[PDB]
């Protein structure tokens, strides 16, 4: 199949080969196949699905990046990443609490632009959470 | 000056060496810690060299 | 006397075995301070291993000690103390533990140490 490399400043958060990965992008969430469109973009705070070998998936949070496909080694590279039982339900929940107080505690236009980032943190947590229970 | 002197130098070279030598093992553990930071970075300058691989052509 | 024309070639060439192991020893114990076991190969670690059953196996019971110890004491003759180290310098005895080696006598007696050990 393919390769992929995960990385972040912090970490190689993910390297090998892998069968499909479903992926955030600038405007929706992506499919992702051997020869897939050979393509770079940005992506909305999100996830990864990592469907490897026997049909293992596992869950990788990506709080802010940017990817590659094009070749057969592709990559994404994230400004935030974290594995996915490192971060926690009851901590996505938590996530939940500040983006609501937060929402409650902005009144301006620079502020909700703040505001509305950490709600974005929030929800892709309280999404990959979810998804990390299959 | 006299052996009273030249035993008083000896001391200061005493001094020296030992303090010269616990700054050896002190650099030694930061050369170890900052290793770890090296290598953690490595792999995601390693990616970055590869992603410019493909923009060059 | 530790000259090969005096005390024979055997005895000298264990002597400075000992001599050359427990003087690579010392220096390695500065490299697992200053960067520890981590940095130090496996042929490194072979000397550090058997330089520390060299150490334990130059400890002997006293006859005089006794009521120190609580140990009989040990007598070794010079050709038994011979084959004793030059046993573990050439990797035989490797693969006993190394407080097999500490106060027992002489080889003979650490094998027995560590069937029970």
């Amino acid at each position: 199949t393919y390769h992929l490399d995960v990385v972040s400043a912090e970490q190689q958060m993910f390297s090998g080969l892998v069968e499909k990965i479903q992926v955030t992008g600038s405007e929706g969430e992506l499919g992702i196949y051997p020869g897939h469109a050979p393509l770079l973009t940005a992506i909305k705070p999100g996830m990864i699905r990592i469907v490897k070998q026997h049909g293992h998936e596992e869950f990788i949070y990506l709080s802010g990046g940017i990817l590659e496909v094009q070749p057969g080694n592709v990559t994404v590279l994230a400004d935030t990443a974290i594995r996915g039982q490192d971060l926690d339900e009851a901590r996505a929940m938590e996530a939940k609490r500040k983006a609501e107080e937060h929402i409650s505690s902005s009144h301006g236009d620079v502020d909700y632009a703040q505001a509305s980032a950490e709600l974005a943190k929030a929800i892709a947590q309280l999404r990959v959470i979810e998804l990390t229970k299959k | 000056a006299g052996a009273k002197d030249i035993r008083s130098k000896i001391a200061s070279v005493q001094n020296t060496q030992k303090i010269t030598k616990a700054m050896e093992m002190v650099a030694a553990s930061k050369m170890r810690k900052s290793q770890d930071r090296m290598a953690a970075s490595r792999p995601y300058a390693e990616t970055m060299r590869k992603v410019i691989g493909h923009l060059a052509h | 006397q530790l000259d090969p024309l005096v005390v024979g070639q055997e005895h000298y060439d264990t002597a400075r075995g000992v001599q050359s192991i427990l003087q690579r020893y010392q220096e390695l114990k500065d490299i697992i301070a200053i960067l520890g076991m981590d940095e130090l190969s496996e042929e490194d670690k072979l000397v550090v291993a058997r330089a520390r059953k060299i150490q334990r196996f130059l400890s002997q019971p006293f006859f005089v000690a006794e009521v120190f110890t609580g140990s009989p004491g040990k007598y070794v003759s010079l050709k038994d103390t011979i084959r004793g180290f030059k046993g573990i310098m050439e990797g035989e005895y490797d693969h006993l533990p190394e407080q097999a080696f500490y106060m027992v006598g002489s080889i003979e007696e650490a094998v027995e140490k560590a069937k029970k050990l």
